[PDB]
């Protein structure tokens, strides 16, 4: 085939408004506004064209692992070494709290206005009614924390990556595990969804990637280097699914390659670790951030 | 195998027209 | 009154050559890693900035005094030249002192004191001093524009910035000179860096690698700044004191223009002992 | 208003101290997820106890990696379990992620040391202090600065203390021991090293 | 999918689905009605050694890359090390955390040793 050949992209637009390190990040739907969370205690709602803070919110616990935002645009969520995931309001008030889970919350999903995934340390993840604050369902076939996870296209299914080295296939209505995928040697930190929902990719300790295909039931590429010797901390695909981005621990991001799995590009421009990670909704622009405490846009 | 490696180049090759990336 | 000014001639144009090649693109690189210091919030990078463009500064003037030594000791440009570049070479030393006591009082305080004063150390505080410190500058640039009288000749080429024997005000600016401008800032230097020390020796988590290699570089710096800047206030107040002839100033000629050219080299010592010992930039460099 | 309340609030952060509280059970560090606030001649420090947790610490122990200071309380009195709170200080003092963070090492229950003594390690039988209660006690403190020592020299020191059931002055020492690290910091950024 | 299978005096342990060599292994015990004890551990290459003071002399470990194996040479044995014996492989290479934790998931199902 042919080759994609050399990424170059460069800084757009720089962030500079948190204190600490950054954790977390996720885009709005209108692919304009996006929400960052901080150790600081701080969610800022940016503007990405402006870098203007829409919004900024006081959290109760400093250490949040995650954030999300609503599809709809109303509300946001986030959560972290507390155990519960609170829910604010885009009239900005606390409309509600989730308080279920056992370990500290690892990452979040909204489903709807009315419903949210969630998983956590504890080794389980659930799914939750807003409106009446409780659990529905629960989900316990991991053996080692949950990490992270990713909702199918359709809001059907999802996929979810542990401590274990393995990752497993949930169906929301019934409730049961489908399948389970072991590749990897250690621990998982990240998972994404191929954009036509029948894959997904993820990022280990033993310093590689590995897409896995749900009817196959294999692995079928595996994106490592002889001379790449630190973990991945988050990945995500583009709108075709032909760029696999990835961080590590390296200070670098890599643009590899889906198909012919061969590094094609690289962002070196933060002086620390790249801890989230996350594409625009329309495919315009990529925005990462790091344990440096600043938000870059890359176009 | 091989029908799966079909299926996802052939969305990828379908999808890489609008990609900005 | 005649005067042999072969020393000039002599001695003086390698110096300026050595000053002025050696010093230029250390000022510029110095500069460079100043600037680099103030896209964090640390506020070094103001009064280091400061420091390096008062150097660069000084070193503009040389050509122009390296030219009226080669033709002779004679000036051939008009006065404005003269003066503006007389206040560069005499009155810019000072910018530089005061720059180099800022940095030793924010080092002290950061230093000895690391719980307190959150707000002296400040960028506004920097920005501030770093104006009231150009603000006497232009006081004194105006000062001595005002004295246009500063040109003369003898033997058909024009002398600028030296009277022999020495004039009424340059004897009077001459004690104030160095009151203020020595006496003062030795003081604090000393003052600061023997607080340093007894800080650093006091710690208990610094290996004695480092306890003693911090004490050379403070002991390096002190050093070079009274070998530089000692003789010449010495050699300013004995002329400034006893010189009222002829003869006087004839035979203390070179001994004074000799102490003279020492201070040039504190523009070559700042960057090497502020900015290159540093270990930030010595990968980079 | 955002900008000027950002600015405040940052201006707030910096004023403050974080610390992480490490022990076992056995280990009495609450009376040394939960949070403590105090003061010591003006400065705020908070003191951060997770106990909420699952018993693998791998994970979530990366959050704590731009804290000021650990502390680490060790039970002495306990031959049995002095070998696991080795290790964990072992493991604790050489991850990649806190290679930067200053240990204060609490050896606490002096008394029930003490009263042990009067009334597992087979290296203490050739052992001569740098009196049976002061020998064990600095072979224990040596059990751990011989790890504190053996790597990680330029990089972050570690304090030891000797605490007992009713000591007052713990407060004290964390201040002092986070004055000087925040004097090495200051130390390697104003050029003097 | 990792697994680590024990066998075993002389203690032998097969290792399956890594790479051997970048990982620094343990000795991890388990005596009856107690907790999991850390016994001896081995660095990737095989140069530092370091043991519990209870089996200092006694027990000699050496790892063997070419046939992937791990062994704990012990002679002299006393009746107070009867418990089951577990491999422990800690997550991360090229560098310990959790290997003596109620549930690790990078160690072996174990051989019980009885004297
Ligand atoms: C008229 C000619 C002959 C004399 C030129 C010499 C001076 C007028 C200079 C030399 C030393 C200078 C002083 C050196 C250091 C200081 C301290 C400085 O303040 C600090 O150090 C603030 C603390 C900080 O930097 O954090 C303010 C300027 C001042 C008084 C300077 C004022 C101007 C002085 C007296």
């Amino acid at each position: 085939i042919d080759p994609v050949g050399r990424i170059q992209m460069r800084t757009r637009r720089t962030l500079r408004g948190h204190l600490a390190k950054i954790y977390a990040m996720h885009w709005g739907t209108d692919s304009r506004l996006l929400v960052s969370a901080s150790q600081d205690g701080k969610l800022i709602i940016w503007d990405s064209y402006t870098t203007n803070k829409v919004h900024a919110i006081p959290l109760r616990s400093s250490w949040v692992m995650t954030c999300a935002y609503a599809p709809s645009g109303n509300y946001v969520a986030c959560g972290g070494l507390d155990n519960i995931c609170s829910i604010y309001n885009l009239k900005v008030r606390v409309s509600r709290e989730l308080a279920g889970h056992t370990g500290y919350l690892s990452c979040c999903r909204f489903l709807d206005d009315n419903q949210i995934v969630t998983s956590s340390g504890d080794t389980t993840c659930a799914l939750w009614d807003i409106e009446t604050g409780q659990q529905t369902t629960t989900f316990t076939g991991h053996t080692g924390d949950v990490m992270s996870l990713s909702l199918a296209p359709d809001t059907r299914l999802f996929v979810s990556g542990a401590c274990d080295a393995s990752a497993k296939l949930w169906d929301v209505r019934e409730g049961m595990c489908r399948q389970t995928f072991t590749g990897h040697e250690s621990d998982i930190n990240a998972i994404c969804f191929f954009p036509n929902g029948n894959a997904f990719a993820t990022g280990s300790d033993d310093a590689t990637c590995r897409l896995f295909d749900l009817r196959a039931d294999q692995e079928l590429m595996t994106y490592s280097h002889d001379n790449i010797i630190c973990g991945i901390t988050s990945v995500s695909f583009s709108k075709s699914g032909r760029l696999l981005l990835a961080g590590y621990d390296d200070f670098n991001c890599n643009v590899w390659d889906a198909l012919k799995a061969d590094r094609a590009g690289v962002l070196a421009g933060h002086d620390n670790r790249v801890s989230c990670l996350g594409v625009t909704d329309d495919g315009m622009a990529v925005a990462t951030g790091s344990w440096d405490s600043f938000l870059k846009i890359w176009n | 195998v091989s029908k799966a490696a079909a299926d996802l180049m052939a969305y990828c090759e379908a999808h890489a027209k609008e990609d900005p990336l | 009154c005649t005067i042999d000014h072969t020393i000039h001639q002599t001695l003086a144009p390698v110096v300026y050559v050595t000053v002025l090649v050696v010093g230029f693109p250390a000022n510029c690189l110095s500069l460079y890693f100043g600037y680099l210091q103030i896209k964090a919030r640390n506020e070094l990078g103001v009064y280091l900035c400061n420091l390096t463009v008062a150097d660069l500064f000084y070193i503009c003037s040389l050509p122009f005094w390296l030219q009226y030594v080669l033709q002779h000791d004679n000036w051939s440009h008009g006065d404005l030249s003269c003066q503006v570049c007389g206040i560069l070479l005499y009155e810019n030393i000072y910018i530089s002192v005061g720059f180099l006591c800022c940095i030793s009082v924010d080092r002290y305080l950061a230093v000895a004191h690391p719980f307190r004063f959150h707000q002296f150390r400040t960028l506004k505080a920097a920005v501030g001093v770093s104006v009231v410190i150009w603000a006497k500058e232009l006081l004194t640039s105006i000062y001595f524009l005002m004295h246009e009288e500063v040109i003369e000749d003898e033997n058909q080429h024009r002398v600028c910035f030296e009277h022999y024997p020495i004039q009424a005000w340059q004897r009077a600016i001459n004690y104030y000179r160095f009151l203020v401008g020595f006496l003062f800032p030795i003081c604090l230097l000393l003052a600061s860096y023997q607080g340093i020390l007894r800080a650093v020796r006091r710690s208990h988590g610094t290996q004695k690698s480092r306890k003693d290699q911090i004490q050379r570089l403070v002991l390096s710096t002190v050093v070079i700044f009274l070998a530089c800047f000692l003789p010449y206030h010495v050699l300013l107040l004995v002329r400034s004191v006893w010189e009222a002839s002829c003869d006087f100033a004839k035979g203390v000629f070179n001994a004074y223009h000799f102490s003279l050219l020492l201070t040039s080299f504190n523009c070559v010592a700042d960057p090497v002992l502020y900015c290159f010992v540093s270990e930030t930039t010595h990968r980079d460099l | 208003g955002i900008e000027k309340q950002l600015q405040k609030d940052k201006q707030v952060y910096r004023a403050t101290h974080r610390l992480l509280l490490l022990g076992a059970d056995n280990s009495g560090k609450s009376t040394i997820i939960f949070e403590t606030k105090f003061q010591v001649d003006k400065v705020n420090f908070h003191m951060f106890d997770v106990g909420g947790q699952r018993d693998e610490r791998r994970k979530w122990i990366q959050c704590f990696n731009d804290v000021t200071a650990i502390i680490f309380v060790v039970d002495s009195s306990d031959y049995n379990r002095l070998q696991e709170a080795l290790n964990d200080f072992k493991s604790i003092w050489n991850n990649r992620w806190l290679r930067t963070i200053s240990v204060i090492l609490f050896l606490n229950k002096q008394d029930l040391l003490a009263e042990k003594v009067l009334a597992y390690f087979p290296e203490f039988a050739r052992y001569t202090t740098p009196p049976r209660v002061t020998r064990a006690k600095y072979f224990i403190r040596d059990e751990f600065l011989r790890i504190s020592t053996a790597s990680g020299d330029g990089r972050h020191y570690c304090y030891p203390h000797f605490t007992c059931a009713v000591d007052t002055e713990n407060a004290r020492r964390i201040f002092n021991d986070c004055k000087d690290i925040i004097l090495q910091m200051n130390l390697r950024e104003y050029n003097l090293v | 999918q990792v697994q680590l299978q024990e066998s075993g005096l002389r203690l032998s342990c097969a290792a399956s689905g890594f790479t051997f060599s970048n990982y620094k292994m343990n000795w991890v015990r388990q005596a009856p009605g107690k907790g999991l004890e850390w016994v001896s551990d081995i660095s990737q290459s095989g140069a530092s050694i370091s043991y519990t003071g209870s089996v200092k002399g006694r027990f000699t470990i050496s790892r063997d890359n070419a046939k992937n194996t791990l062994y704990l040479q012990m002679n002299s044995l006393k009746p107070e090390d009867t418990a089951v014996y577990y491999c422990a492989r800690c997550p991360a290479p090229f560098t310990c955390f959790d290997v003596t934790s109620t549930t690790y998931a990078y160690r072996g199902q174990g051989t019980q040793v009885t004297v």
